[PDB]
């Protein structure tokens, strides 16, 4: 089972280098090429360079030559990319891809790097119960508000992941150097508030795991 | 280095119909004998998935309905028939020489029957008041098409300052859109006024769906 496991999200200050790791499992690490691809948010794909885990052999894109350096450790079977002095135009999603000539077969999740020079802030979770008044019926919706956090992302979960079918998770939009994001779950009136529906919110930078039960107001 | 352009930039195709995607090249990638053109499918939040390599040869696990063709500079990808889970941005990449370049992007979207949004208004939580904030949330779930405008009204008068909007990507099953709007206000501004209405105009009906709540309860 061929897999590529990339590291988590990254928040960096301008003028600081960063290493991005890509763990490979399910195949012989030293026999296949590994290509690296950059993705500017809301834009296309950019090839950065390839690395052959066997021995020191790399070819880079001329646009990335003096910025990206590729290394691979054979013992840990991990491909690593260092990006020197990150700017505003470097805040992107970086991918690692396994290539068997001449197409990229397997991919990693992609590490979201944001630069970004702001302070890391704690998220605030708020439960959204239906409008005041003892029920309405048929099928009622529930919401979860995550107000004022930095940086991306926030993983939203409902009841640990059991009721994840009628869920609308909304992409985060930046306002005054702060991110805001919401999620809504639509369920039948028979299963609420008879069945306890909880909001699970996780944030990596602040290291906060706030769990809030939605109770009628 | 080798410019790859994709036409059209965006196409709308009904469920079960044929979609044509072109990929023009600035240099002949088919050099040496065979075409070195690859095709990818990328859903939002996910890495690109290889569909067809060398214009003709499909990757194992990819259905036969995904068909690619072309030689020299002109290349085409077709999906027949299309399904609900085909909502993605498709890319063509080239090997050959010399720094590897991706295409230009062509977003696929599905046309279906027009749907009316189920509007749900949510008052600020009791924990928001303690922190000093007041955010009124309004969810518009499962509607078609994407074109929709949300207008906030406080005590009969429109408010445009502090409105945060976010639109979701097309559903992988329903092929519908969803939107959320929030009035980022303070506790001081919230307690002065009483009525808060969430209004949305759509192509489905001339009358706007108005969902409102009173603080008086």
């Amino acid at each position: 089972q061929v897999q590529l496991q990339q590291s988590g999200p990254e928040l960096v200050k301008p003028g600081v280098s960063v290493k991005i790791s890509c763990k490979a499992s399910g195949y012989s690490f030293t026999s296949f090429y590994i290509y690296w691809v950059k993705q500017r948010p809301g834009q296309g794909l950019e090839w950065i360079g390839w690395i052959f885990p066997g021995s020191t052999n790399t070819k880079y894109n001329e646009k990335f030559k003096g910025k990206a350096t590729l290394t691979a450790d054979t013992s840990s079977s991990t491909a690593s990319m260092q990006l020197s002095s990150l700017t505003s135009e470097d805040s992107a999603v970086y991918f690692c891809a396994r290539v068997d000539g001449y197409a990229m077969d397997y991919w990693g999740q992609g590490t979201s790097v944001t630069v970004s020079s702001a302070k890391t802030t704690a998220p605030s979770v708020y439960p959204l119960a239906p409008v005041c008044g003892d029920t309405t019926g048929s099928s009622v919706t529930l919401g979860c508000l995550v107000k004022g956090y930095f940086p991306e992302p926030v993983t939203l979960t409902w009841n640990s992941g059991s009721l994840s079918s009628g869920v609308h998770t909304f992409p985060a939009v930046l306002q005054s150097d702060l991110y805001t994001l919401s999620s809504s779950v639509t369920v039948t009136s028979s299963t609420w508030p008879s069945q306890s529906i909880t909001c699970n919110v996780a944030h990596p930078a602040s290291s906060t795991k706030v769990d809030k039960k939605i109770e009628p107001r | 280095d080798i410019v790859l352009t994709q036409s059209p930039a965006s196409l709308a195709v009904s469920l079960g119909q044929r979609a044509t995607i072109s990929c023009r090249a600035s240099e002949s990638v088919d050099s040496y004998g065979n075409s070195f053109m690859n095709w990818y499918q990328q859903k939002p939040g996910q890495p690109p998935k290889l569909l067809i390599y060398r214009a003709s040869n499909l990757e194992s696990g990819i259905p036969a309905r995904f068909s690619g063709s072309g030689s020299r500079t002109d290349f085409t990808l077709t999906i027949n028939p299309v399904e609900a889970d085909d909502v993605a941005t498709y890319y063509c990449q080239q090997s050959n020489e010399d720094p590897f370049t991706f295409g230009s992007g062509t977003k696929l979207e599905i046309k279906r029957a027009d749907a009316a949004p189920t509007v749900s208004i949510f008052p600020p939580s009791s924990k928001l008041g303690t922190s000093g904030g007041a955010s009124v949330v309004c969810f518009l779930n499962n509607f078609y098409p994407k074109d929709i405008n949300v207008k906030w009204k406080i005590d009969g008068s429109e408010r445009q300052n502090g409105v945060l909007n976010s639109w979701t990507d097309q559903d992988s099953k329903d092929s519908t859109y969803s939107m959320s709007s929030t009035l980022t206000l303070t506790k001081d501004e919230y307690e002065r006024h009483n009525s808060y209405t969430c209004e949305a105009t759509h192509k489905t009906s001339t009358s706007p769906i108005v969902k409102s709540f009173n603080r008086n309860e």
